[PDB]
């Protein structure tokens, strides 16, 4: 199990 | 073998107050004496074991309004859904006895012994 | 002065992944050419700026079934989903192209990036 | 701001 902090790059208007 | 996003829960969690506050697909009006509150049932549902119970009722499932207690505190309730919505949990002196009572209505234990241990705090 | 939950957002996801499993207040079936996956609006429009599209849409907004490009591969959009409800993203080297493109299609730009990331390392 | 990792007691059946 690897993590990612990534963050979504979808944001609703 | 798997990857694991450890942010994606809390975006989904901001995405979702962010459709709450455009009132977008929000299926459901929660009444507390003449203060009405817009939400998404399954984020209720996912939050508490309260709205989940009324969420599955037969008789109740379809309806777009919810009457909670009237007795119950509308700032307390207010506190709680912002909660569900935001994972803070804004707590004052005056505010406190009103979330903790709200909180066992609601059936979230877990948030009337956060209180418990506040309360320890001071 | 505002406590903050630091396992609320997955513990929401949870939950409603459960439901989700349960079929409990599922209101959308997403259809790939003639597989189906059963879904909540709110999730997917949380997650994918393609399904924000698609449910703001007035001539589908009151949609129950939703079709997508009948083309795409079907595992990897399974697999998107299982992502979007769980924060896991499951890839090896037999679906990480069919992934990676339903990605884009989903306008999910961040788990591009992702599996970019992953086929840099192998 | 002031953290806590206290698990959620609501669990969907």
């Amino acid at each position: 199990l690897w993590y990612t902090d990534i963050r979504m790059s979808w944001r609703v208007p | 073998s798997c990857i694991q996003f450890t942010r994606h829960a809390s975006d989904v969690l901001l995405n979702l107050n962010r459709l709450r506050s455009r009132d977008i697909l929000t299926d459901v009006v929660i009444v507390v004496s003449r203060e009405q509150f817009r939400a998404h049932k399954t984020v209720l549902m996912a939050c508490s074991g309260l709205f989940y119970s009324i969420f599955t009722d037969q008789l109740k499932c379809n309806l777009s309004v919810i009457n909670l207690d009237p007795e119950i505190n509308p700032e307390g309730f207010c506190i709680l859904l912002d909660f569900m919505y935001t994972s803070r949990l804004n707590l004052r002196e005056g505010n406190i006895m009103a979330v903790m009572a709200t909180a066992m209505y609601l059936q979230m234990e877990h948030v009337v012994d956060t209180c418990r241990k506040f309360i320890k705090a001071s």
